[PDB]
């Protein structure tokens, strides 16, 4: 019956398109399973909940700038004037069953799209992942990355409220039209005209539900499928070369974990939409050019160009009866970063010499100075993003905003520079820290009184001994050292059974032992592996 | 005192005989012990 | 042949906590010593048909919490698991009694800005129910330690100073109940 | 000594104990100005509402 | 570098030039002391700029001082 | 009334006249003159706690009152008799006024306040930093009489609302929306704060990334 | 509206959606991720790259 | 251990009679009458001295003489493993990152961050407690 | 009793009708509305970046990333004592570009 039906169809479907080698090899395809390869998956699976809520959201919003009077029931903004963009958002928060829900649920997607793309390409850069045969994949990344700061951008645009209204007026339209030579045009261009007109919202509705995004997919269609057939790096360990990829193949295990962690982002997500308040738009009004409000943060993901905006000196220049403003710089700056993170790989190729085929990712300890690198850089966003925030810690930590400006003036010089000496310094202190435990294996904790009155640490020994006893040092192999005994199986198993009930003493004897023959036939597998390779 | 400068890691790889609150005064000059214990008292 | 280490270091930091306490005693009894009369003062209308019971209920933890002791010295992990989620549960009704009684208490007017007789009681009391929490982590993190590792020696000893610092809460509570529920 | 991570956590609480409490300078009113014997009621929210006394308390 | 102070040296980039960190050092204390043009009144911050500025040159002119006599290498 | 008046000036003279003189004329460097700051002013600064002042810094804080309902009328008074001034709104009974004081128009009230006041203490009165060491307060505490009272004497760096400005019906219908914007509570959750962006974004890094990791951890293998 | 006798149980309706939603397919992914720790066999497999 | 619960026990006999000297002579011809703050106080610490010297005699009386409390003990009576200490962490000052967390909450009285300070010292102590008690990893 | 303190620019010297001032709300460096208007500092702060204008000296900028200064709208009244512009502003309101000035 059950499994007539699928030999039948199988047939069927193998007689029509011959898919079975095909097939097969996609089910053998073999992934590592470290715990951070999975950085990137978080970001796909996010992405996948902003479509399918962003599709829900188009069936309920006008993105329309025709000004009206509200007639709905929040009575706090009962007979004021609004878009028609205000007015249904209000109208989803209020009047749709969901749609408060789904529209929660979409603004923290985009929050947790953005933070893992973030955390994902940490990993990228500092195992060495971008490096060759996978320039192109970081590049694509790169542009992945840009593309979702500006739709997250466009997308909390759209509701045309007082907070993202002012966030238009001052990014949008103030740097773009600030630009020289071009500048006014690229704003006539994009706006229609001065700003706000009527063209903005309806465009950037369009750039928001279908151009943007669309680029977007085919950049992770095609991330994706080089990631699939140039197949995934590994760390160094044991059984692990430059030639293999150790793991586990897609059917079934790989697909099971990645529909189940796809299943538990989704009920994280679900749980913050339903438990934690994002963007209630109601409470900030419509946009009008005269109101504002303390508090001007744009989304996490934007802070620090906005962070920059606050820091950066008024300095400006006035040749020859033309204007060059403040702004200015701040668009250089954006600019000169994107140009820096696509173009690392090859950067750094060109700094090292280093040109080969790798397979095989790197420590980050390993790599000093790329890790310092990259820690110096997260310092610095991090200062950018707090500086952006300048206002509410003023608030709240009772420091001058004056000094806050101050704070980050400096330690936007400053802190890169301590940052990048002190991760140095940390990579090094980690790389003779795994060098102690191969000259002289696993401290235990344990200390003995010799007859003579000497105390003496017992070691545990990685490898073979002396006639003396001391180990033989062993050599670094790239891969992560143990340093305590536990990790190491000293502390065994408390007992079989129940959390309040022993299971029959035989049961525990037979599970114990079966336990440790399988673990040792594992070892024993991946060493003869390693021998013959 | 009875140990280097500075000391090991696990601070010792010897004890002496400890018989009174100057140990390492007694390990460096064995041939003061005996005054030590006659003229402790005036 | 030698002394528990980490046993001598519980009761050297119980024995300190206890001034802790001097502290927080100190502030009631000056508070009670400038009443004029009246302690508790109008609307505190103290009741014991619920402090009583809650009071009860944490005593027989204890002899709860010692059958668990008893049960790691003789080297029964499931003994030990089985009394100190006794334990557990039941420090964890006095910790809900305590909060009942406070809720009962606050609408009639027994606040810590109210009055100094409120501000000395919740003091007192939730600084203790904070003690009765913080063992009741105490007990979450030994039970999950019991499931990490074979039982040891190490272990015991650990299930052991858990329940000096059980004890010790007990006492506070007992000395806490005598002063402000009869001592009045 | 008989706790070794103990005495650690001894040396770190005692560190940034003492940078909270120093943080008030950096405050606009400033750290706590009631004395390091902080005798009441001059220590009550009423004569000394700044941020820079509860700093120095915790 | 030698295996000696960087032990992992042959399986990664372990060497920056210290003429990139004494350049930097010097024209990121350059970059303090500009912010003194500003439109900002008060001179606290301007004594803040040249505190880090003086202590960044002494920190590169030490170094310097110390490479070139042969102390550290 | 004589006993008000007298009870107010013996309050006055071991409490504000250290800052602000014997006569109400100020002490240079040190308080201002109260001279026609009026009942309004008095009940203000001290309903609030910010009177009487403990020190100068960039800004006087509030904490908790140093007197009660009749020591504060009787200041207000003694104030009042020099200079007259704005005073505190009243009740039929001659008590300060509260709940007549919530206008009936929110919507009215909450455009002029985004017009007039979210500026300084945001869309809803959770507060904001001001220059260098000042900032308009959480707005969550202020009975009717206080923020109706704030708005009429320009405290600190506030600017001053006269009733020309924004007429007592205007007024009424701003704090309407002050005290509906404090108490109604979240939709949508956690309110977070109320800040937006800044919050929300801590959020996402610390539950909801962490929890992801976490996850990951778990799913994966570690080497 | 704001003061009204429903205003309690409105504010609990959206994050009774999350509650429920959440709770749900996150108990199915936890409950998977089990299955797959405990009853699908431990594996270990080497693919040639051939790159 | 006998001195170890001797001094302790001589610290409780001054305290006790400190505590009662002081409770009867604020009692009679004191303003006020007793004292209770420095009564509280010192009847307190004649019970932490207490707690502390009656442990230490119970100890006493169970184990027989060890080396250290041995006048001519050799110093290859003290031969055999000691026991366990930790060879290194980074827990402690994960632990009081987390707890001045919560201090700095408290003192600026911001209520989330007390609750992320909270959540911080819960998951710092729980790693310091586990450190030497999680297994292997089980894949 | 603040009067004294006022300087004026150069064009604007009668922009104001005695102590009242009129400045663009607009700031002049991205164009957010500059409002939060502090009376004892006299300062003028903007939200979204944090510039602070001088009111008694022609809200010159004195702290942000502003570098010029709010346009004066020049004031006067008419017959029936309403608050009227008594011309246009002397300069162009709000962010600068290219082609300014
Ligand atoms: C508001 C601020 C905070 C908000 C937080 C909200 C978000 C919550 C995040 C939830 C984390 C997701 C984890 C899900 C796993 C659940 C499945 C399970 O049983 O895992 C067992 C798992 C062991 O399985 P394994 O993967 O084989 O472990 C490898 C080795 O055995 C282990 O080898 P090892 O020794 O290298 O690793 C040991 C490691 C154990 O910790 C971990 O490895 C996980 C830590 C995750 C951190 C995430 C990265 C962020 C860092 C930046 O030691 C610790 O660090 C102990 C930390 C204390 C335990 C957590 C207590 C928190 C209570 C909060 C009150 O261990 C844990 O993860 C236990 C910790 C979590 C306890 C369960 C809590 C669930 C409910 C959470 C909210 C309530
Ligand atoms: C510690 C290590 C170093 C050695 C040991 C100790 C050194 C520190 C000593 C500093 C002493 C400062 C004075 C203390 C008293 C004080 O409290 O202040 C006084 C007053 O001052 C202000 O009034 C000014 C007048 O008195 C008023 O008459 C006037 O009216 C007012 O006018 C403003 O305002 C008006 C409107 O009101 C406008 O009309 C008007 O135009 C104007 O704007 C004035 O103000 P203004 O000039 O703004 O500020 C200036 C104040 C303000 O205080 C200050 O010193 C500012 C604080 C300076 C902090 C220094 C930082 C050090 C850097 C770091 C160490 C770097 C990192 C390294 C760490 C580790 C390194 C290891 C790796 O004096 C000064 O700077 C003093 C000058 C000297 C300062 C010292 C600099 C040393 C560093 C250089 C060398 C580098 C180091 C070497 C390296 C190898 C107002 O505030 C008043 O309220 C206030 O009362
Ligand atoms: C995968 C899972 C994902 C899901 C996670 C979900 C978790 C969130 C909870 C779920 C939501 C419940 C369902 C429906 C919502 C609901 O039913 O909600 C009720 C109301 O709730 C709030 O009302 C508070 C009062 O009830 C009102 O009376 C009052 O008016 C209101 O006042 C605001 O409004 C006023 C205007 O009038 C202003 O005057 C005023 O100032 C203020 O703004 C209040 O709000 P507020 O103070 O915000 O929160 C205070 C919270 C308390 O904090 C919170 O729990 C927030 C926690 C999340 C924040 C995370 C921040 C992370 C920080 C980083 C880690 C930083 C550190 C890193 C750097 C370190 C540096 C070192 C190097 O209350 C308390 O329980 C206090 C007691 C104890 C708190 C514990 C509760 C739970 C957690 C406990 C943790 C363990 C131990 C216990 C802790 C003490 C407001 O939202 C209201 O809208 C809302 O209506
Ligand atoms: C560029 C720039 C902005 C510069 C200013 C930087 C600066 C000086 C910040 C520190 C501010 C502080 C902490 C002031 C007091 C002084 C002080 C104690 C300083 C530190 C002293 C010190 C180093 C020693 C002690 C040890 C130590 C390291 C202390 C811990 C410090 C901690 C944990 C403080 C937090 C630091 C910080 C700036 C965090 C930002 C948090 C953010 C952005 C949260 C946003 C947020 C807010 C603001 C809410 O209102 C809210 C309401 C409801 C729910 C959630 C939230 C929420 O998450
Ligand atoms: C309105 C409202 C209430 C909500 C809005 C809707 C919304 C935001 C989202 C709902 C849609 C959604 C994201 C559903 C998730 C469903 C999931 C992920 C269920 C999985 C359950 C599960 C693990 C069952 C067993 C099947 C197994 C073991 C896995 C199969 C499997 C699955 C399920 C994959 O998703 C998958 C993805 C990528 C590669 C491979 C796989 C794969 O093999
Ligand atoms: C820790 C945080 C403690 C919070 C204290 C708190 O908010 O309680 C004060 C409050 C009394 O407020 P009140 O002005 O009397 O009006 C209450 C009207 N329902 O209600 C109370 O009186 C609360 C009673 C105290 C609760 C226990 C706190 C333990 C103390 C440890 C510090
Ligand atoms: C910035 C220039 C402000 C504007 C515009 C408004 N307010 Fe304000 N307010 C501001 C400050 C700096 C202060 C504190 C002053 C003090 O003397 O300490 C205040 C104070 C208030 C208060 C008192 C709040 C309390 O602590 O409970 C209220 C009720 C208040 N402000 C309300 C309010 C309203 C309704 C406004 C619009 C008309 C308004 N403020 C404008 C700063 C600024
Ligand atoms: C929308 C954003 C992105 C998504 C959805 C995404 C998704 C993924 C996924 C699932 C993988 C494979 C699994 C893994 O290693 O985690 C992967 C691999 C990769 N990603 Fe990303 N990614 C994004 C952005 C980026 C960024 C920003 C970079 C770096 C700039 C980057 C570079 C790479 C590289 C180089 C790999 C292959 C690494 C390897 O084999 O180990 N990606 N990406
Ligand atoms: C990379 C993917 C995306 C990101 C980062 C993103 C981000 C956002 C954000 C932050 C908002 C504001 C949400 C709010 O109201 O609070 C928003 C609004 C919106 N988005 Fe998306 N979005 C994405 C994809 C999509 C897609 C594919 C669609 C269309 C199917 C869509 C449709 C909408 C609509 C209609 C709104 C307006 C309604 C509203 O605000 O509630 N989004 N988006
Ligand atoms: C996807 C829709 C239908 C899914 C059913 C197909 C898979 C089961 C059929 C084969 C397995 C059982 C043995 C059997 O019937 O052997 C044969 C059927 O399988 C084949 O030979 C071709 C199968 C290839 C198609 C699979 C493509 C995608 C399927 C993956 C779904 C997870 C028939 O056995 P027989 O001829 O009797 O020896
Ligand atoms: S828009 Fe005013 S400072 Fe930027």
């Amino acid at each position: 019956d059950f499994a007539k039906l699928a030999a039948a169809q199988g047939d069927a479907i193998d007689s029509r398109y011959h898919p079975s080698a095909a097939v097969r090899r996609q089910l053998n395809k073999v992934f590592p399973t470290h715990w951070s390869f999975l950085l990137g998956e978080i970001a796909l699976y996010s992405f996948i909940i902003l479509l399918l809520t962003g599709v829900w959201l188009t069936l309920f919003f006008d993105p329309s700038m025709a000004h009206v009077t509200y007639d709905g029931v929040y009575q706090p903004l009962r007979g004021v004037q609004m878009s028609r963009a205000y007015e249904t958002a209000l109208d989803i928060s209020f009047e749709v069953r969901g749609g408060l829900f789904v529209r929660q649920v979409h603004h923290w997607a985009a929050l947790m799209f953005a933070a893992s793309i973030m955390v994902h390409l940490a990993r990228i850069f500092f195992t060495g992942a971008f490096r060759r045969p996978r320039e192109a994949n970081w590049v694509i990344g790169s542009l992945l990355l840009i593309l979702a700061m500006f739709e997250g951008f466009f997308g909390y645009s759209l509701p045309d409220d007082l907070l993202s209204g002012t966030g238009i007026r001052a990014a949008l339209s103030g740097i773009t039209m600030g630009i020289p030579v071009i500048g006014t045009w690229m704003h006539w261009a994009l706006f229609g005209g001065d700003f706000p007109g009527e063209i903005l919202i309806p465009r950037l509705y369009a750039l928001h539900i279908l151009l943007i995004p669309g680029i977007i997919l085919a950049l992770i269609g095609a991330h994706l499928a080089l990631v699939w057939f140039q197949k995934h790096t590994q760390f160094p360990g044991p059984g692990r070369t430059e030639t293999n990829v150790v793991g586990v193949r897609v059917m079934p295990v790989f697909a099971v974990k990645s529909g189940a962690f796809f299943a538990m982002i989704t009920g994280v997500l679900g749980l913050m939409g339903g438990l934690l308040t994002i963007n209630p738009i109601w409470n900030l009004g419509p946009y009008k050019p005269s109101q504002v409000s303390a508090g001007s943060q744009p989304d996490f993901y934007m802070m620090w160009t906005d962070g920059l905006i606050r820091l950066w000196p008024a300095w400006e220049f006035y040749p020859f009866g033309h204007t060059i403003p403040q702004g200015v710089w701040v668009a250089v700056g954006m600019g000169l970063v994107f140009a820096l993170l696509i173009a690392y790989p090859f950067i750094e190729k060109k700094v090292t010499g280093d040109d080969a085929h790798h397979n095989l990712l790197q420590r980050p300890r390993d790599v000093p100075v790329r890790t310092a690198i990259g820690s110096m850089a997260i310092a610095l966003y991090l200062l950018l993003t707090f500086a952006c925030m300048n206002d509410i810690i003023a608030l709240k930590f009772h420091i001058s905003l004056n000094a806050t400006t101050w704070i980050g003036r400096i330690g936007m010089v400053v802190l890169p520079a301590i940052v990048y000496f002190v991760a140095y310094r940390w990579a090094i202190s980690l790389q003779r820290s795994d060098r102690e435990v191969l000259e002289h294996g696993v401290e235990t904790g344990i200390i003995k009184r010799l007859p003579h009155g000497a105390y003496v640490e017992l070691h545990q020994p990685l490898g073979p001994v002396d006639e003396h006893g001391h180990p033989i040092p062993l050599e670094y192999a790239g891969a992560p050292l143990p340093k305590r005994m536990n990790k190491l199986g000293s502390g065994g198993a408390p007992g079989t059974g129940s959390f309040l009930f022993p299971d029959p003493a035989v049961e525990h004897e037979a599970l114990t032992e079966a336990a440790h023959a399988s673990e040792h036939k594992s070892l024993t597998a991946l060493k003869e592996h390693q021998d013959r390779i | 005192w009875a140990t280097s400068c500075p000391p090991p890691r696990h601070n010792f790889t010897e004890l002496p005989r400890i018989r009174s609150e100057r140990p390492a005064f007694e390990l460096h000059y064995p041939h003061m012990v005996e005054r030590m214990r006659a003229e402790a008292h005036v | 042949n030698r002394p528990n280490m980490v046993s001598v270091g519980t009761i050297v930091w119980l024995s300190s906590e206890l001034m802790f306490f001097a502290g927080l005693f100190a502030m009631y009894f000056t508070a009670r010593a400038q009443a004029g009369g009246a302690w508790p003062p109008e609307p505190t209308e103290l009741n014991l048909a619920l402090a009583v019971p809650v009071t009860l209920v944490l005593i027989a933890s204890s002899f709860t919490c010692q059958m668990g002791v008893f049960a790691a010295e003789r080297g029964d992990v499931f003994g030990l698991r089985r009394w100190y989620v006794i334990t557990f549960l039941m420090g964890l009704f006095f910790v809900l009694g305590q909060g009942y009684e406070y809720i009962h208490l606050v609408e009639h007017g027994t606040t810590i800005p109210g009055s100094a007789y409120g501000s000395v009681f919740y003091l007192a009391t939730g600084f203790h129910g904070l003690h009765v929490i913080g063992g009741l982590v105490a007990f979450v993190l030994l039970l999950a330690r019991t499931k990490m590792s074979k039982f040891t020696p190490a272990q015991a000893t650990a299930a052991i100073v858990v329940s000096y610092y059980w004890h010790f809460v007990d006492i506070v509570w007992i000395a806490l109940f005598a002063t402000i529920y009869f001592v009045r | 000594v008989a706790f070794p991570r103990l005495n650690a956590l001894s040396f770190w609480l005692f560190l940034f104990g003492a940078l909270i409490a120093i943080a008030g300078f950096i405050t606009p009113g400033g750290a706590a100005d009631f004395g390091w014997t902080a005798y009441s009621p001059l220590t009550d929210a009423i004569h000394s509402p700044g941020a820079g006394g509860d700093l120095w308390i915790m | 570098v030698d295996v000696e102070d960087v032990p992992s040296a042959e399986w990664g980039w372990s060497h920056m030039p210290i003429g990139v960190m004494h350049i930097g050092g010097l024209l990121s204390a350059a970059f303090l002391l500009v912010m003194m043009r500003g439109n900002h009144v008060g001179h606290v911050e301007d004594w803040f700029l040249i505190g880090f500025a003086a202590v960044i040159v002494a920190l590169v002119g030490r170094n310097w001082w110390l490479r070139r006599r042969g102390w550290i290498r | 009334q004589s006993a008000l008046l007298r009870t107010g000036k013996q309050l006055f003279e071991t409490s504000c006249v250290s800052c602000h003189g014997a006569n109400l004329q100020g002490v240079p460097d040190r308080g201002p003159s109260l001279i026609g700051t009026g009942e309004a002013a008095v009940y203000f600064q001290v309903s609030t706690g910010r009177m009487p002042a403990m020190r100068g810094e960039a800004q006087a804080p509030s904490k908790p009152p140093h007197f009660d309902e009749s020591q504060i009328d009787a200041l207000g008074a003694y104030v009042q008799a020099n200079g007259g001034g704005p005073t505190v709104p009243r009740d039929d009974h001659g008590a300060v006024a509260q709940e007549s004081l919530i206008g009936g128009d929110v919507a009215r009230g909450g455009d002029l306040f985004r017009l007039n006041c979210a500026s300084c203490h945001n869309f809803t009165g959770k507060g904001g930093a001001l220059s260098s060491g000042k900032y308009a307060p959480d707005l969550g505490d202020a009975n009717p009489a206080q923020i109706y009272t704030a708005m009429l004497t320009g405290p600190q760096n506030m600017p001053k609302f006269s009733d020309r400005q924004l007429t007592p019906d205007e007024k009424r219908d701003i704090v309407a929306y002050v005290r509906e914007s404090a108490e109604t509570p979240s939709y949508g959750g956690y309110g977070l704060g109320g800040f937006g962006p800044a919050p929300e974004g801590m959020a996402m890094w610390i539950i909801g990334m962490v929890a992801a990791i976490g996850v990951a951890m778990w799913i994966g293998s570690r080497a | 509206p704001f003061g009204s006798e429903g205003e309690f149980l409105y504010s609990l309706a959206t994050p009774l959606y999350g509650l429920t939603f959440g709770l749900s397919i996150l108990s199915i992914g936890i409950g998977a991720v089990l299955f797959q720790k405990k009853f699908i066999p431990e594996e270990i497999s080497v693919q040639d790259r051939h790159d | 251990m006998h001195i170890e619960a001797r001094l302790f026990e001589i610290l409780t006999a001054f305290f006790a009679l400190a505590a009662v000297v002081y409770a009867v002579l604020t009692a009679m011809f004191a303003t006020g009458g007793v004292e209770w703050a420095g009564t509280t106080a010192l009847v307190l610490t004649t019970g932490l001295t207490l707690i502390t010297g009656t442990f230490f005699r119970f100890v006493a009386r169970r184990l027989d003489t060890r080396p250290e409390d041995y006048e001519d003990a050799e110093i290859s009576d003290g031969a055999g493993e000691l026991g366990f200490f930790a060879p290194h962490s980074w827990w402690p000052i994960l632990i009081s990152l987390s707890f001045s967390t919560a201090a700095v909450g408290a003192a600026l009285w911001l209520p989330w961050l007390i609750a992320a300070g909270v959540a911080f010292v819960i998951t710092s102590v729980c790693g310091l407690v586990f450190e030497y008690y999680w297994g292997p990893e089980k894949h | 009793a603040d009067m004294h303190r006022v300087i004026k620019r150069k064009g604007q010297e009668s922009f104001n009708f005695g102590e009242l001032f009129a400045y663009t709300k607009v700031c002049s460096h991205l164009g957010c509305p500059s409002s939060l208007y502090e009376q004892q500092t006299y300062r003028i702060l903007c939200p979204c970046h944090q510039s602070q204008f001088d009111a008694l000296e022609f809200a010159k900028p004195i702290f942000g990333p502003a570098a010029r200064a709010l346009a004066q709208l020049p004031i006067t009244i008419d017959e029936d004592g309403y608050l009227v512009a008594n011309g246009d502003f002397v300069e162009p309101v709000g962010p600068a570009f290219w082609e300014r000035k």
